[PDB]
């Protein structure tokens, strides 16, 4: 039960019943614009690693005092690897209909992972902020109204 | 159950990989499957009784069945048979939506066959009802939706 | 243990007693007029069809929007049907002294069967009131003594 | 168990028929058994103790069955046999009100000669204690009532 | 398992060990005075007739109405032979060390015996009361102390 | 297991009489056997694992049969010999305490003799290992106690 499709399907089949227009409705809205999601996960596929570094010069701008910015480049690799897992967990959430791609995978015991890592969540505030602005000037004015709600999502859990 | 979107998106993630070409390709083909499967499922999700009974009047009734010895006699076996149908209709409805017959196998193919065997259901019936169905099915959808439903039906069928 | 006799074991035996005095009591109730039980089943079956065409005649003037009022003789044969079905499963319940057959055999499931059918709850409402009064001008003041709890139990199922 | 009302009433709903005029004649016959099968129930039910002791008196008292070495020594054997000669008078009971003896043979007669042999009950005094019962039912019930609860106690001795 | 020992033994193998301190202390108990059990078993034995008779004779002068004081001899031969038989059952306990002679044997089963048999329960009370305290003018003062928790469980199942 | 009181209590009881002054008497020496059994039975129990010690120490240790090929290598093998002679020493001591070889024959020595034939087990050396478990017990009890210990040792030992 991760997609839409198949919440909605649980939904109905734990009441014993057939679909009502609620979950026809939500299912009207996931399939219109569903070729707008593929565009847009193929999208995000294509060019990761081009919103990757053009995010962490801007994060890096914008947040001097990380550790990526301590001159080893294994922790700045570790830190560009998180950013294409978020930007993959974002074009899940994008496939699926809903944001739990991103809360099972991504924001399920995050926090105390970060805390325990050292990184700190102000950094992860602007560096995910950073990234959503790029994959806005990456994707489209109607992908990104997609994308927005889980970089959104994701952007809140810090 | 697992669905169409689900069983791409997992595998992409034990991977840790994005949706490949092949797996994003059939799921767009999905995806533009789409809203004639919402309309399909809208279609039945209103008129679910009035496509059962449909059902039954053309493939059950005006026999032996509903008479004293039949196995739809008395009221009780009827009113089984009604629900047995609903059940296959609503799981076939779900298969459909999803686009994959898994709930069709771990909710309703499931020791079914021995069910009926031990209880005397006539499976030869109850799989002419379920070609009934698809005709009845075939006069109130669309003509692939139709079809869908037609697959998903005979996953029944072969189950059975 | 369909029957009264077969119930009052039943239940003694699942308390590892004798037959208490209620058991007696209802028993010596079903068993002193169990010659009007007889007649009055025997009756029953011996002018069904006389009752049957009698009882679909005021049914149909006290209620003309029937399926069985629409032309075609197969609905008004399977209306027929039905109404000799339920007078035999009055007349079990007579011999057997509880509404026993007439639950197991006719009143489990109706409401689904008939609903799917598309015949109407008030059409059978009327019905089984004017089979009753039929019956009644029928059987005898006794007789209908023991029946009117039963056909009372197959009206107000409707 | 099936007693004598269901045993006609069944096949007839099998058959979807009223009860044919051999069935309801044979049922009317029953029917005016009736209150007098129910009197001798009655009977039975508030003097049960005092049969079973009646029972007990005459035929397995005062000899070497009660004394060490016998099968109703020591009190535990003693109130096994007296449980076991209440179950018999209330099965018997249960089958002469129904005039049936099904109840006699899925709840008495089955492995109860295989339980005897193997326990080691002398099943020719089982016998003779419910040969004893008849006599003690004669003494207590009316004639014919008698006469019933002896052939319901003769289906238990031709099963042991 | 009747005896003292063998349970001890069959607690002990129960649970895959040797004899524990407790037990160990219940057979210091049971085998120091084991002389009195001989003594009291073989006095008991000895004059068996003696008591049951001197204490028939205070059992029927405290309770009359009596079975046995119904003039045939036979139910009373019958009371004659149940007080040498439970005379017998609490010498048996005397020897075993515990009550479990008397248990199995004597108070299994007893209650219903003696409710079929029309023998009334207060009359069986006094009558192993008179037989315990004959019993207590014949044995000593120690072997009635061995006796007399036997004697009192006996007049405690009526 | 039936012991020295049970079997001779229940004699009696299927007789119906007391316990007669042959079998009182036999009951009566084995009362003054008495403490001085429960005696060993407490030192026993206490000092199991000494006696065990000390009867692989003196019987089996210090050889080849300890070494790798023997059958009491590797440590499993050791562990499980070690657990068998605490089952001879708990069985002897409920064995000396009922004073019957009884419970020898229904826990210990039933296939036992087999059970060892087949798994290659030396049963000259658990007889020598018996044979020292008797003078560990000498060593340990007292004088008469230990030789009913040895007599329900060589019960073992002649059933193996
Ligand atoms: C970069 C945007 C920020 C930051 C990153 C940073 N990350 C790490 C180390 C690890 N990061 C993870 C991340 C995840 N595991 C998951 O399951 C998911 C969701 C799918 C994520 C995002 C893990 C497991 C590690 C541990 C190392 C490893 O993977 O083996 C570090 C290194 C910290 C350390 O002590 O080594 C860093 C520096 N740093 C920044 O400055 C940015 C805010
Ligand atoms: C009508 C198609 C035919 C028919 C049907 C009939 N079925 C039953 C009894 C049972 N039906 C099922 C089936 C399901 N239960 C589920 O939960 C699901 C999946 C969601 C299915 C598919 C089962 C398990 C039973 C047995 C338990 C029960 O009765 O509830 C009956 C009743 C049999 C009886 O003796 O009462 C009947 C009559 N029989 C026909 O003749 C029609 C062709
Ligand atoms: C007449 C009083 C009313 C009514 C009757 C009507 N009935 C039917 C069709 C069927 N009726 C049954 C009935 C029963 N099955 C049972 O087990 C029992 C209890 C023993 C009963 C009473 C059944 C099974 C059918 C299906 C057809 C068949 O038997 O094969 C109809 C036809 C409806 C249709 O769609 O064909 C009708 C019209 N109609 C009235 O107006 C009266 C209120
Ligand atoms: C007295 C008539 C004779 C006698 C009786 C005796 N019976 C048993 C033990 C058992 N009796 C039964 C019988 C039934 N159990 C049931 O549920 C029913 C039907 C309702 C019956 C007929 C059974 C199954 C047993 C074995 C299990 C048990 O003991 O409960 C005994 C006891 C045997 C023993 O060793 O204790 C006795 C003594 N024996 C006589 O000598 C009398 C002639
Ligand atoms: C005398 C103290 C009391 C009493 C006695 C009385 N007893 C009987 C008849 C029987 N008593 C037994 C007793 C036992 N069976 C056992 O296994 C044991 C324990 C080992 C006992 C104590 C039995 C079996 C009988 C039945 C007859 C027989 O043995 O064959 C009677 C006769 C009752 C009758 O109806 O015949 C009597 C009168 N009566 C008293 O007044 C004293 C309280
Ligand atoms: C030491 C004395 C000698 C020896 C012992 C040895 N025994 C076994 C394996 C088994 N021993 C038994 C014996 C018993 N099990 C019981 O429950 C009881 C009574 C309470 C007894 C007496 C059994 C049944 C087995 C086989 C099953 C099992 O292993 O548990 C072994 C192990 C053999 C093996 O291949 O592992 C050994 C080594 N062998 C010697 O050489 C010593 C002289
Ligand atoms: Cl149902
Ligand atoms: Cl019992
Ligand atoms: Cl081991």
């Amino acid at each position: 039960s991760m997609s839409i499709v198949a919440q909605v399907i649980a939904q109905s089949d734990a009441a014993d019943r057939f679909l009502s227009s609620a979950e026809i409705a939500k299912l009207e809205d996931f399939f219109s614009k569903g070729q707008v999601r593929i565009r847009a996960a193929q999208k995000l596929a294509e060019n990761e690693q081009k919103i990757v570094q053009e995010g962490s010069k801007r994060f890096w701008a914008k947040c001097p005092n990380t550790p990526s910015n301590k001159g080893n480049p294994q922790k700045t690799a570790l830190c560009q690897r998180d950013q294409g897992w978020y930007i993959r967990l974002v074009s899940y959430c994008i496939l699926a209909g809903n944001d739990k791609p991103l809360e099972d995978i991504g924001l399920n015991g995050m926090r105390e992972m970060y805390i325990s890592l050292g990184v700190p969540l102000p950094n992860l505030r602007v560096a995910m902020s950073c990234l959503k602005e790029v994959a806005a000037g990456i994707l489209s004015s109607e992908e990104m109204a997609l994308a927005a709600p889980y970089f959104d999502r994701l952007i809140r859990a810090f | 159950m697992k669905d169409t979107i689900t069983s791409l998106i997992n595998p992409a993630d034990e991977k840790g990989s994005y949706l490949d070409a092949a797996a994003l390709e059939q799921l767009n083909r999905y995806f533009q499957s789409g809203n004639m499967r919402v309309k399909a499922a809208k279609t039945i999700s209103s008129s679910a009784s009035s496509i059962i009974s449909k059902t039954v009047a053309k493939s059950l009734l005006y026999g032996d069945i509903t008479l004293p010895g039949g196995n739809m006699y008395p009221t009780r076996r009827y009113a089984a048979c009604l629900r047995d149908l609903t059940y296959f209709l609503r799981y076939a409805t779900y298969a459909m939506l999803a686009a994959d017959p898994s709930i069709l196998d771990e909710r309703v193919l499931q020791g079914l066959k021995e069910t009926y065997i031990t209880l005397g259901v006539p499976i030869d019936r109850v799989i002419q009802a379920l070609n009934a169905m698809k005709e009845v099915l075939t006069e109130s959808l669309d003509t692939e939706a139709s079809q869908e439903m037609a697959v998903y039906l005979d996953h029944i069928i072969a189950g059975l």
